[PDB]
């Protein structure tokens, strides 16, 4: 859990 | 969100899009297994309301999502319409999610954690970006 | 009387369609409320509403 | 009153119950935790949404989109419901259901 595939990018 | 960013396609999994008959979104919600998606008491989901996994544009035609259509609605007994506090509710698919790297779970805190003050995070979601 | 009361979306963050009676126009007007709060000007039904305050 | 097609984002700090508390005052209950107030704020459509703060390297969901400023301001701290008060509560549900 709470580790996306897709890494989330901030700014 | 007023004052945020696009989010990167599929980067936070756990999203989903609450909708009504009308595929009218509503509000949003997490999934913590392929089969619940926590949310808040006031959306006041029901049975009739649909959940959406796997999505980032709304006006899109192609993206591969999952609609998934709710079979049970836990809103936390002890939730106050009046101060608004334990603002909570489960729901429970009928038909269980397909996770991949577009649809996955977020991970749940211990009742013991502390996440103090200052820590940054992050909220996400399809609100209002200017009231 | 809560027919001209102002359309209040609340301090909640939902999108949900509602409808108040809209002393300006003379008819009921959809607004978006937002789950919690608000007032008894907010109806479900453009329908209900009329029926209510129209 | 622009409403995104596309997922958004927003970076934003956790807050104190007592600084929250500064500007909502006893409104702010247990089950509830404040951040924001930062220059971003949850909106109308955001709510039963995330707030997400990675312990260990991994997101964990520390609240649910709740309430706030009505007008949504980006300057008035926005009100989670806290999941460690409400993490039981999930947990004995998925228990007997």
């Amino acid at each position: 859990c709470g580790v996306p595939a897709i890494q989330p990018v901030l700014s | 969100i007023v004052n945020g960013e696009e989010a990167v396609p599929g980067s936070w999994p756990w999203q989903v899009s609450l909708q009504d008959k009308t595929g009218f979104h509503f509000c949003g919600g997490s999934l913590i297994n392929e089969n619940w998606v926590v949310t808040a008491a006031h959306c006041g989901v029901t049975t009739s309301d649909v959940v959406v996994a796997g999505e980032f544009d709304q006006g899109s035609s192609s993206e591969k999502i999952q609609k998934l259509k709710i079979a049970k609605v836990f809103k936390n007994s002890k939730y106050n319409s009046l101060t608004i506090n334990n603002d909570i509710t489960l729901l429970k698919l009928s038909t269980a999610a397909s996770f991949s790297q577009t649809v996955s779970a977020v991970c749940l805190p211990s009742a013991s954690d502390d996440f103090a003050a200052g820590t940054t995070c992050v909220t996400t979601g399809w609100g209002l970006t200017r009231y | 009387e809560v027919c001209s009361e102002q359309a209040e979306t609340g301090p909640c963050r939902a999108m949900i369609s509602r409808w108040y009676f809209d002393v300006t126009e003379g008819k009921c007007a959809p607004f978006f409320y937002g789950g919690c709060g608000g007032n008894r000007n907010n109806f479900d039904t453009e329908e209900y509403c009329m029926a209510v305050c129209g | 009153a622009n409403t995104p097609d596309r997922l958004q984002q927003a970076s934003l700090p956790l807050l104190s119950n007592t600084n929250c508390k500064k500007y909502w005052g006893t409104k702010i209950k247990d089950a509830m935790i404040c951040a924001g107030a930062s220059g971003v704020s949850s909106c109308m459509g955001d709510s039963g949404g995330p707030l997400v703060c990675k312990k260990n390297g991994a997101w964990t969901l520390v609240g649910i989109v709740s309430w706030g400023s009505s007008t949504c301001s980006t300057s008035t701290p926005g009100v989670y419901a806290r999941v460690t008060a409400l993490v039981n509560w999930v947990q004995q549900t998925l228990a007997a259901n």
